[PDB]
């Protein structure tokens, strides 16, 4: 079962450095190419290396080129991608993927990673405070009673929420960040329960903001 | 659109209070339709197209010969003067009539499919420790073609079924829904009565001086020892679900929880509705928003004015947790969302099914109603559907009343007199 | 280098109808164009490469034409859960580059949205700012005019709107709004209203405190 996992995205300063890792598993790593292929804010796909098997022979586009640097490790089955100098136009969610043979040029991804965040800002990392959403009495229309969490004032993403740590999904919306006037990201992640269940169901949500080391853990109660 | 259309939408405004005028004319609308005996009615409709089913029967309505099962789905035109019929279009019999049960039925694309039980053991929920699990599920065009072979009518392959801790499940209830490809037929679980997870004081019993705290637990089952106990729910159909995609059973949620029995999910509005027979002690109509068909949570009404006729155990309006398996399927339909004011038929008397009304009603009253017949007049079982014509809301309601079924058109009037 | 032009930029089709996407490669690319569907927050999907060569475990519902410059995705019996971005990529060569998208909205019948409004928390008040919270839920079509007026008070620039990404099963959107407003602000003002416009609400509905 082919997997291919990133790491090591984060918040780095406009002309700072990184190297990302994909660690795969699932194949055999040693004889396939690879590829890094990033998503831009406004969601525009863009490819960024490629090395082959041997990891001899390295390809670039001119827009990376000279400041990353992809390398591969066939032992560990660990792939890398060095980037340097970097700017705010490469904040972008870093993927890696396998080619379809030893050599690549002429290369589809059939598989990816998860991704891994990298934000280029001159921006300092802050954790977010959680605020219950209160189920009002006002709430019940039709018997149903909805509640949730406020992750608010928090840089850079992203933020994870669970409910009762991942027992409740259904009836759960996180809802995309938005980004505020004063700079920081805001999501909203509500549930909506039977209002019958209020009373005697609690509803503890799971907030964790990796890059700050946040975890909050802010019971909704009515 | 174009003559028949669902209830979706802003339709045309409709009386919004109480008041004892004549405003409901019910038409009889039987005429376009199958006339010896006739029960196990099932009226679904849908997008403009119905399904019916019954099983002829010789002599007596309980245990006569079994002549004839009718699958059959059909239009629902303007008959010619703004009123709504039910005009066959395509009929399947069963080679064996006294095999198939608890038939429902759920409308996708051009398709009625429905769903029926085979059982050479008997009626399922009456000899389930000796039914097989087995299930029938037939496709029906509801519009055929000239050659349309496998088009026409087709007996789709019940090969898997996932059933949970339930050791057989089965359709219960006339008409179900569709989301996207996936039809949710309405069904009921059957539960080795060991394995039942019950916490007795939950069985509401205060001001229930004859009560026990266990009854509710016992009457979960046909008998008080009964081998299983019945949890109404969903049947789930992917129709992409490969070849020959499985049935999954959805239990309903423990929220006012009840007896298995006969039961309706259909789209009312954009959104889901649920109703469930009252075939216990809880005889207060059962019925609501569904919140999610899976896990299925409904959220049930706190409806005090309407009920079914029962025995003298759990007669209508019994509140109270007792041992008991009677009652009728009367369904109701959702008509307005934002005042929650529905129509169903149910029956004007005691511990005697009889006196049909056609009844327009709110949580804890009834806006207008309207007698189908005479007080004399025995009716059972009543299932209603409505929807669009010319943007007005419709109704059609089979009433069974020896028994056969009888089909009324109710308009739901705008003004209140 | 190789321009891809998708068309069109966005699409709404019906659960049943067949559905088609173009893409247009600046120069000849023979069969080496590839399709992905991607939802949201994760990885695209592979769906055809080699033009029309489907990928693993894609359904056959899903077919690719096309050779030199056009090509073209089709997905007939269209599913709830074929919404999302297709981007066409080519691979005749390095620098890969792909197609800006095509986002598939599914069209389903009209459901006019559940509102609850949320009051400011005490925790966030001792901060010195109050945010309110509305929720529009599982509503369709997306398009919805969310509005707070603070005291019959027309408000603007002080709120954010972030939209739920279609269901899976059902395809409706939610909706929260966010009016955020400073501790001082937030003493001055009486009305506190949550006014929600739909296609499935004749009137204007509104949760409030
Ligand atoms: C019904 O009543 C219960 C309390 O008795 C309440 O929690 C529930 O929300 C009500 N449901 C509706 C649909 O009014
Ligand atoms: C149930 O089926 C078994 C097997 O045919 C039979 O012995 C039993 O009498 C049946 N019970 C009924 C028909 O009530
Ligand atoms: C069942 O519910 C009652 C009501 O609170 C409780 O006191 C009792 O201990 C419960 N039994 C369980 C959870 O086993
Ligand atoms: C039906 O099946 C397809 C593939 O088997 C799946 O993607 C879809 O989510 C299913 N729909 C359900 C389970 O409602
Ligand atoms: C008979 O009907 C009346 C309505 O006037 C109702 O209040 C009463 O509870 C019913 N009696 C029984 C035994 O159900």
């Amino acid at each position: 079962e082919v997997k291919l996992v990133e790491s090591g995205g984060g918040l780095v300063k406009p002309g700072g450095s990184l190297k990302l890792s994909c660690a795969a598993s699932g194949f055999s790593f040693r004889n396939y190419a690879m590829s890094w292929v990033r998503q831009s804010p406004e969601k525009r796909l863009e490819w960024v290396a490629e090395v082959s098997s041997g990891g001899g022979y390295t390809y670039y586009p001119d827009t990376v080129t000279g400041r990353f640097t992809i390398s591969r490790d066939n032992a560990k089955n660990i792939l890398y991608l060095e980037m340097s100098s970097l700017r705010s136009e490469d904040t972008a969610m870093y993927y890696c993927t396998r080619d379809p043979d030893s050599s690549g040029y002429l290369a589809w991804f059939a598989y990816w990673g998860q991704g891994t965040l990298v934000t280029v800002s001159a921006a300092s990392t802050k954790g977010p405070s959680v605020f219950p959403l209160a189920p009002s009495s006002k709430s019940t229309s039709g018997g149903t009673a909805a509640l949730g969490c406020l992750v608010k004032d928090y840089f850079p993403e992203p933020v994870t929420v669970s409910w009762n740590s991942g027992a409740l999904t259904s009836g759960v919306h996180t809802f995309p960040a938005v980004l505020q006037s004063s700079g920081l990201y805001s999501l909203s992640s509500v549930v909506t329960v039977p209002s019958s269940s209020l009373g005697t169901q609690t509803y503890i949500c799971n907030v964790n903001h990796k890059p700050s080391n946040t975890k909050v853990d802010k019971k909704v109660e009515p | 659109p174009e003559g028949v259309s669902n209830l979706v939408g802003l339709p045309n405004n409709i009386c919004l209070q109480k008041t004892s005028n004549q405003i409901l004319k019910p038409k009889l609308i039987s005429y376009t339709l199958p006339v010896t005996c006739i029960t196990d009615p099932l009226l679904a409709m849908d997008e403009g197209y119905f399904a019916y089913s019954h099983l002829e029967r010789i002599g007596s309505c309980s245990r006569g010969v079994s002549k004839q099962r009718i699958i059959g789905v059909g239009e629902v035109l303007d008959r010619g003067d703004e009123v709504p019929s039910l005009f066959m279009t395509n009929v399947w019999t069963p080679p064996n009539p006294n095999t198939v049960y608890h038939c429902s039925a759920v409308y996708n694309n051009e398709f009625y499919y429905v769903l029926c039980a085979v059982s050479t053991v008997g009626d399922p929920i009456l000899n389930s420790t000796y039914w097989s699990g087995s299930l029938m599920m037939t496709r029906l065009a509801v519009k055929p073609k000239s050659n349309g072979g496998g088009y026409n009518q087709h007996q789709l392959a019940l090969r898997s079924i996932e059933k949970g801790r339930y050791d057989k499940v089965m359709p219960y209830g006339p008409s179900g829904i569709k989301q996207g490809d996936t039809l949710y037929f309405p069904a009921v679980g059957f539960l080795v009565r060991t394995e039942f997870k019950y916490n007795d004081s939950n069985c509401p019993i205060t001001k229930c001086q004859y009560s026990k705290p266990e009854n509710c637990r016992l009457s979960m089952g046909i008998r008080p020892n009964s081998h299983y106990i019945l949890r109404s729910g969903l049947l789930k159909y992917n129709l992409s679900d490969g070849e020959n995609p499985k049935v999954v059973f959805i239990e309903i949620s423990d929220q006012r929880l009840s007896i298995g029995s006969p039961s309706k999910i259909y789209d009312s509005l954009g959104q889901p509705v649920f109703y469930q027979a009252s075939f216990s002690w809880d005889t207060m109509i059962k019925f609501g928003d569904v919140l999610t068909v899976n896990p299925l949570v409904v959220n049930w009404r706190n409806n005090t004015v309407i009920s079914r006729p029962g025995q003298s155990q759990c007669p209508r309006f019994n509140t109270c947790p007792e041992i008991c398996w009677e009652g009728v399927y009367n369904d109701a339909f959702l008509i307005d969302r934002i005042n929650w004011i529905s129509a169903g038929v149910f029956l004007d008397s005691n511990q005697t099914a009889e006196n049909p009304v056609f009844t327009v009603f709110k949580d804890n009253e009834i806006l207008y109603r309207a007698q189908l017949a005479s007080e004399d007049t025995n009716a059972q079982k009543t299932i209603t559907n409505c929807f669009l014509l010319k943007n007005k809301i419709w109704c059609i309601s089979l009433v069974e009343i020896v028994i056969r079924p009888k089909l009324f058109a109710v308009k739901i009037p705008e003004q209140c007199t | 280098d190789i321009l891809l032009t998708q068309s069109p930029a966005s699409l709404s089709a019906s659960v049943g109808e067949t559905v088609t996407i173009t893409c247009r490669a600046s120069e000849n690319i023979n069969s080496y164009l590839a399709w992905y569907q991607q939802k949201q927050g994760k990885s695209p999907q592979l769906l055809v490469y080699n033009a029309k060569t489907l990928a693993e475990g894609v359904p056959s519902r899903f077919s690719g034409s096309g050779s030199d410059t056009q090509f073209s995705l089709k997905i007939n019996t269209l599913q709830p859960e074929d919404f999302g971005t297709y981007y066409c990529q080519h691979h005749s060569g390095t620098p890969y580059t792909f197609g800006g998208g095509t986002k598939l909205e599914i069209k389903r019948t009209v459901a006019a949205p559940s509102v609850f409004i949320f009051p400011p928390s005490d925790e966030q008040l001792k901060s010195g700012t109050a945010s309110v919270v509305c929720l529009l839920n599982n509503f369709y079509p997306r398009e919805a005019k969310v509005q707070w007026k603070v005291d019959n008070a027309l408000q603007s620039g002080n709120s954010q709107e972030s939209v739920t990404e279609q269901d899976s099963k059902d395809s409706t959107y939610s909706l929260s709004s966010t009016l955020t407003l400073s501790k001082a602000d937030y003493e001055k003002h009486k009305v506190y209203a949550c006014e929600v416009t739909h296609q499935g609400l004749s009137s204007p509905v509104t949760k409030s405190f």
